[PDB]
């Protein structure tokens, strides 16, 4: 009880007082601290006994302000709001992986199902038991982590004055590249070595899906062992659990046939052939390529004609122009990761329409979005997450400054004219469309003679000078931007590999004369569907700015997770890693937002006896910060004070040993 | 956002138009202006004083088809409005109101020329931002390099423009007048010796499709014209619109070897061969190693079969034997001006040179010449 | 511990940098600032107003190339600095703010050149320790001993300093003006005698290059230039970088012989074998025992084949038949200034005759004046 | 008796001959020989294959006009063989067997041309005696004066020969290959900004008759930059020879400022104020006292009118303060190498000076290597 869990109770704000705070807190098992409207928390790496159902039940209401802080009181005061203002909100939970964030979710999930009577209906579980593919689709190995969730994960789901309506849940940003390349010691997603594992003999042989080995796709990292971690059982169990949905037998066979022929891509070569006057583009072997015609059941020709040249037409002409092995490679690559990326749309499509949904009511929104990610090398994937972690720092920077400003606001009416930087420069220096960085490369990845050292040139040069823009100081061929969270390089190498899409329409048109319904329907209804999204950084902003103009009309409420330690290390808390955490989470963005509101009077009463200065003030106002002034040639800048309050103390810091060396030079 | 800039390509044959980022121009038609001159009889039938772009393709016989362009100057301006006015609005049915565009323009035109065009496009259309550009450096951008010598030849103009490493030679750009028009006008005249005759213009569209469908450039032209008169093997026929079938024999390569002997049509300036050779040695010494190895070519008189042979072969002659002589030749070289221009209007860098309307209305038609280039 | 102090042989040709301790140079590579001048068309070439190194090279053919560094005196300062920051960083990649450097520059140089040398490099690159030497001195360590007088002519400088004992005697010292850049001048203009221009900048590096390749000196200059005129086996071909093939005859050994026969460019001051003799005789008499027996020579210009043979012929018809004249030529004398430079930087006795910053910081730029030499 | 000896002026452009003692060449008339390029169909107009000097400058339009001379260096002897014996038989009547023959000559050009050149004037016409000089020392002799550095810019070449006290300065001549060829070049691609084309040789004759009539040069180049763009005071016209009249604004001292300013056509090299400065500071300290005050400058491209006051300013500019800067501009400055060949030529002391006959018989074409110069 000697603890502080607030961090507004708090008078002064220092980053060693916060870390000091939750050392003394996690003892008591204090996971959840209040700092506001925003709770952070922590990971046991351990089981706890539950919150029973009785902190939904009599902790709901008013009674989550005066409760010890706990996850259920977001979602209390969340449905609070819904009653009390009838819009729709969200809820956004941050954090890295390992950090029980997919937990947490399905426990609020569970929370808010349990939270009224209509229990006894089936379909508040039926979104639970359609969760596992999300994530064996969405996990890959990661240095940091072996299951790590690599896409964004949305939810919204209906109730009308507590009734769970239909939920429908939808994806956001997906790391394509991770598809067709995986970085050092890293695996592409669990399904292709679940495929593997679990396949049928007869339908490996049909197939011929016995050469992970030789797959390009799958051997970039070299770490192929870890997929006997009990992969079989898993894909066992993923079957079951997508059979409960109803899937049929045959579209699973056309799902397995699929991923099958994209596997297959990867084993298709292109070799430097002297066609006409340069070398051009040639094959090896359509035997590869035959395959991949036949599991999807489509002319080889056509494929071949797609994947060798380049078409263009008008309504008089179509012309072939033969594409170079760069251009071809990047083709191979590109169809690929459309595929994928369009069977995971598809099938979250046939999850969402599984589960009837119903008309527009009161809803509640939640978003798993992993946290800052920072690697040895960083990469343009990295990139990316840091470009959205940042857009989502801006947003938790505007609602902390919000309410820093209506507590304000209750504290004295003179800080109407106080704002703060918010980190707007640091989003411009990528998204704005003349000199942004994402933008530079889009422009470049076009260009007749572009490497990735030009790349570097173009960055130089049109940034410069930026304060966040930090040019290495030796000639390597990486760069370095200041986020929030510090100083991180990017080491820049296949970034024009990595970005570039380029989907053509004779492959769009190719697709659907397939025999096979879900491909043709699936590739008609992308074709009606859709602007710019040429390349891959064009469409991670576009989904970027639909998840923002998404959000903005909620004013949601945000949870943030974190790691104690880098490993399973249950109950070891350790400086160091708060501090990691902490700068990756932003949570210090509050206490630079807030550089509070300490009374005098205590300051004064404490040093009765020894300075002896009259502790009989009769009325504590501004007289004594006067005073103080008239002795200390205090500045101006410690005005505005409130009713005994609202005190920045700068000055302070080296007027306490001034008041103090002549008390104790007496003795 | 994304305003989606045009590429309108005015050509002094066809015209090509469309948006950028795509990779294939949206609009394809001759750029004519057609009028009539017979009489009327049928009430209702009149009314129409002008007939522009393919619409006056097919009743080009009771029309006089006037192109509004020749040599690449724009001769005609009250016509060139009307055509620039039907591409947009009857064409792509965009406005151009808000929506930047980007022309194309010959090296060595006159300069009223560019700033007629600018106050036709800035006052009449509106458009918000225009910028103009050189075909020869957008062919080189539809190439996917950036050091050649591009040779360019539409139906006015015929010029090489050699760059190196982004960097221009002002000092080595020759333009020659020969160029499509006047091989069609050769094939009429060359026509008469078997006896057929077409006088009107309503049968130089009939020359024109003759030499696009049957015509060929030789590689050696004495051999051939010893094996012409020696045997019937070279002769091909092509049906008038009427029913009457004409045969065409030695007249097949004899039409387009005005390009390579300029002497036929009176012109005293040698072929095109030999004056890539002679701008390639008005240029410095060490850059003639990545010249001579990237001999890009573009236009639509560069398609008959066997140019890219003959003038490797001519040029392999005049050049050093230690050299090595290549010839770029892509599948796609009459669109290859719309592709680079599309490609250029997509690049994000590049919306920082455009022309926006408030640069020229406080400095007027003359900041072409400081902008522009 | 070991700084593993940095030397930096500033030339007026090339340069030479590498660590203290080993054998070779680390980095060689011509001292050159190219500009841009052609006007720059394609979006994103740009942006690149200086190419410093080897890198300005190879686009020589749309570059200006201007020498910082005329006659051993550093005329331009911004494109030095420029190169000495090349240098550094984008070619040694070691942070000179914990490295020593040790400089090379000529004897009778002015003095504001070193004082703005070491303004430049104490303010700028803030190295915490600076020492300039001379290079004769360095040369002649790299003989392995110490007496003889030392000839060292690179491309700016052709100096005489005699040391005995390790003595040096100032009053001998004679620096001659004519050196490499004066023979590529010459050679340039007599190869239009044969019909051979070479106007532009680009091209002096083609003359350099071929009096590098092609150059020799005669033994006796009478014998064959008669020997020239009755016969062809003196001539030699070399290949322009475009094909074309030049033939040079007596013009491979008539260039050099303007280091013997000055008054070929106008100039008084006999040849540098007389030049030698008159250095020695301004010595004291006990001491040309010595020195007539140890003339050891360096410098980029001395390796031309024949020069050793030469030299060592006049040198012995002006001395006293009685006495011995020996030439030392080892393979290496382009390199023995730095192999000097590394082996004086590698002795810890003389880590105590360094000019740390502290001294500079009370003292200023005069210092160099009093503790280099 | 007294031969006569002649003296024929044989420049890039134009030719001049006469007789020695005179005060005036004889024949001035374009060395152009010209061949008929269409298909003769008269009986009768024909058998004439070459139509040499002034009868092929009228007869122009059916002929194609080639300069047996460029750039100085006689490129094509078959027909300058024919221009000699037209110049001497056809124009002065006077048969070269009896009579020496005196000849002008570019300082820098191939020993060659010179070794040829005696050639075929001993072997075809069997002249007697001949000698060649070099044409700034006779356009020194014209201008009456031992003193000066002498800028003659023809038609092919622009060289700087400086002479002090009838001593030359063979290390100080400096030779420039933009001459009034180039000029005349980019004159006619200048003029195809307003719309005027000129592509065969024929109007060739026409822009260099337009730039010797209407060309001037600009005092400051800037301020009539910005003059004719707010006036048009400057324009004026000209007519073409078949009724058309064209008018020319800006492009009157836009054409010569390339003397000034030669990065216009691509070179590099500076200008011919600062190549004569340079060429003044590479002679002696006691020298340039006489070479400021006595700049005599000759040849055709030097009547521009204006020339004689910027040319004067930028060497002010670039010489010291103290000094007095003279420049002399005779009246006759394109005759005057013809008439300083003729006082040569007048001298009694010069005729010891001549090339017998016997001696090039018995020492060969190499005697001119030795006894000219
Ligand atoms: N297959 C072909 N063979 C010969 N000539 C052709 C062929 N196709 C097109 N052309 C010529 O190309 C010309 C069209 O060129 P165009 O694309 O209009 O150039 P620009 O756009 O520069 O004006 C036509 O006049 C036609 O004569
Ligand atoms: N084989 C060679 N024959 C003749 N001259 C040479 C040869 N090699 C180099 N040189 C000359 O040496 C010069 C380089 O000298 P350099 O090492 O720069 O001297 P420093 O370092 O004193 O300036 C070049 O200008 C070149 O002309
Ligand atoms: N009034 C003038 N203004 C400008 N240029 C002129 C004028 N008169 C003659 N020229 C130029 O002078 C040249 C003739 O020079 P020329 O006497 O032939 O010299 P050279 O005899 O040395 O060849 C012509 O090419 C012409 O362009
Ligand atoms: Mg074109
Ligand atoms: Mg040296
Ligand atoms: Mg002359």
């Amino acid at each position: 009880e000697d603890g502080v869990e607030d961090m507004t109770q708090l008078e002064d704000l220092q980053e060693t007082t916060v870390l000091a705070n939750l050392k003394t807190r996690f003892e008591r098992n204090l996971i959840y601290t209040y700092i506001g409207s925003i709770l952070v928390s922590v990971n046991p790496y351990r089981m706890f006994a539950i919150y029973g159902p009785e902190q939904v039940q009599q902790y709901s209401g008013r009674a989550l302000g005066e409760n010890p802080p706990h996850l259920f009181a977001i979602a209390n005061l969340a449905f609070a709001k819904m009653l009390d203002a009838k819009q729709n909100q969200c809820v956004i939970i941050s954090g890295e992986s390992g950090s029980g964030k997919t937990e947490a979710t399905k426990l609020i999930l569970r929370c808010l199902a349990a939270m009224n009577q209509r229990r006894d209906v089936m379909q508040q579980i039926k979104i639970l038991e359609a969760t596992p593919l999300l994530e064996a689709f969405g996990n890959a190995k990661t240095v940091r982590n072996d299951n790590s969730s690599r896409f964004g994960k949305f939810v919204e789901i209906f109730l009308e004055g507590g009734v769970i309506c239909g939920a429908i849940t939808s994806q956001y940003l997906l790391e394509k590249s991770r598809i067709v390349f995986q970085a050092k010691n890293e695996r592409n997603y669990h399904i292709f070595y679940e495929l593997l594992a679990g396949l049928p003999a007869q339908l490996r042989q049909a197939f011929s899906l016995q050469e992970a080995e030789t797959y390009y796709y799958l051997n970039q990292g070299g770490n192929c062992e870890i997929a006997g971690k009990s992969d079989a059982d898993d894909f066992r169990r993923l079957l079951a659990a997508m059979e409960v949905l109803g899937f049929t037998s045959e579209d699973q066979d056309s799902i397995f046939r699929i991923l099958a022929s994209i596997l297959h891509l990867g084993n298709v070569y292109f070799e430097k052939h002297e066609t006409d006057a340069q070398e051009v583009a040639s094959v090896v072997s359509a035997r590869e390529i035959q395959a991949v015609a036949e599991l999807l059941q489509v002319s080889p020709e056509g494929l071949q004609k797609a994947i060798t040249f380049k078409v263009t037409e008008t309504i008089r002409e179509k012309i072939f122009t033969p594409l170079t092995v760069e251009s071809a490679v990047d083709a191979r690559d590109a169809i690929a990761k459309v595929l994928y990326a369009l069977l995971f749309g598809w099938l979250i499509t046939r999850v969402n329409a599984l589960v009837s949904p119903k008309q527009d009511t009161l809803s509640i929104a939640i978003l798993d979005i992993y946290g800052f990610e920072d690697l040895s090398f960083n990469s343009f994937e990295q990139l990316c997450i840091n470009y959205a972690n940042e857009n989502l720092q801006y947003l938790f920077n505007k609602i902390v400054f919000q309410e820093e400003q209506e507590e304000y606001i209750r504290e004295q009416m003179d800080w109407r004219e106080i704002a703060f930087a918010d980190n707007q420069p640091c989003i411009n220096l990528i998204s704005l469309k003349p000199y942004g960085i994402l933008r530079i490369l889009d422009g470049q990845c076009c260009f007749p003679q572009a490497t990735d050292h030009t790349f570097l040139q173009k960055c130089h040069y049109h940034h410069g000078a930026n304060p966040l823009y930090s040019k290495p100081k030796m000639p390597l061929p990486e760069f370095t931007i200041k986020h929030y969270a510090g100083k991180v390089t990017y080491q820049v190498h296949k970034f024009l590999d990595k970005n570039h899409d380029q989907v053509r329409q004779d492959v769009l048109d190719l697709f659907v004369h397939s025999r096979t319904r879900v491909v043709a329907h699936l590739f008609s209804s992308h074709a009606a569907q859709t602007y710019k999204a040429h390349t891959v950084a064009a469409k991670f902003q576009q989904s970027l700015l639909d998840l923002v103009e998404k959000m903005e009309r909620c004013n949601p409420l945000f949870v943030r997770c974190l790691k104690p330690n880098h490993k399973k290390e249950p109950g070891l808390f350790e400086p160091d890693v708060m501090m990691a955490q902490l700068r990756y989470s932003g949570v210090l963005e509050t206490v630079r937002i807030r550089k509070v509101r300490l009374p005098f009077q205590v300051f004064i009463d404490r040093y009765r006896c020894l300075v002896a200065l009259k502790l009989n003030v009769p009325a504590d106002g501004d007289m004594c910060v006067s005073l103080l002034s008239r002795l200390c040639t205090v500045t101006p800048d410690m005005y505005r004070v409130g009713i005994s309050k609202l005190f920045l103390k700068e000055h302070l810091h080296q007027l306490l040993e001034s008041m103090r060396e002549r008390v104790q030079n007496r003795a | 956002d994304e305003t989606t800039a045009l590429v309108c390509d005015n050509g002094s044959g066809l015209v090509k138009a469309g948006f950028a980022g795509d990779d294939a121009p949206r609009a394809v038609f001759p750029s004519i202006v057609g009028r009539p001159r017979h009489q009327g009889v049928m009430v209702g039938m009149g009314q129409k004083d002008s007939y522009v772009g393919d619409e006056a393709q097919s009743k080009r016989g009771i029309l006089t088809l006037k192109y509004p362009i020749e040599h690449g100057i724009i001769t005609n301006w009250d016509d060139m409005e009307k055509i620039w006015h039907h591409t947009f609005y009857n064409e792509l049915r965009v406005a151009p109101e808000e929506h930047p565009t980007l022309l194309t323009e010959a090296p060595l035109n006159p300069k009223a020329n560019r700033e007629k065009m600018t106050q036709i496009m800035f006052e009449t259309f509106n458009v918000p931002a225009m910028y103009v550009a050189i075909q020869a450096v957008l062919s080189l951008y539809a190439s996917g390099r950036t050091t050649g010598i591009v040779l360019d030849s539409g139906d006015g103009v015929t010029h090489n423009v050699p760059i190196y490493e982004g960097y221009a030679l002002p000092h080595a750009i020759m333009r020659l007048d020969l160029a499509g028009r006047d091989l069609t006008d050769y094939l009429m005249k060359i026509l008469t010796e078997r006896g057929y005759s077409f006088v009107t213009t309503a049968e130089r569209e009939i020359v024109r499709d003759i030499k696009e469908k049957l015509c060929y450039v030789a590689l050696d032209f004495e051999n051939e014209m010893a094996t012409a008169a020696s045997s019937s093997s070279l002769e091909k026929s092509y049906e008038l619109p009427d029913g009457q079938v004409i045969t065409i024999g030695n007249e097949r390569f004899r039409c387009p070897e005005t390009l390579f002997q300029p002497s036929f049509i009176g012109m005293e300036s040698a072929g095109i061969h030999e004056t890539t050779y002679n701008s390639i040695m008005k240029c410095d010494i060490d850059i003639r190693k990545d010249l001579y190895a990237n001999n890009v070519m573009s236009g639509g008189t560069t398609m008959y079969p066997g140019i890219a042979d003959r003038m490797q072969k001519e040029i392999t002659a005049l050049a050093p034997s230690t050299m090595k002589i290549k010839i770029i030749a892509p599948p796609e070289r009459k669109y290859s001006v719309w592709i680079g221009g599309s490609i250029l209007a997509s690049l994000s860098t590049f919306q920082q040179m455009w022309i926006t309307k408030q640069e020229y209305d406080e400095a007027g038609p003359s900041i072409v010449h400081r902008k522009c280039f």
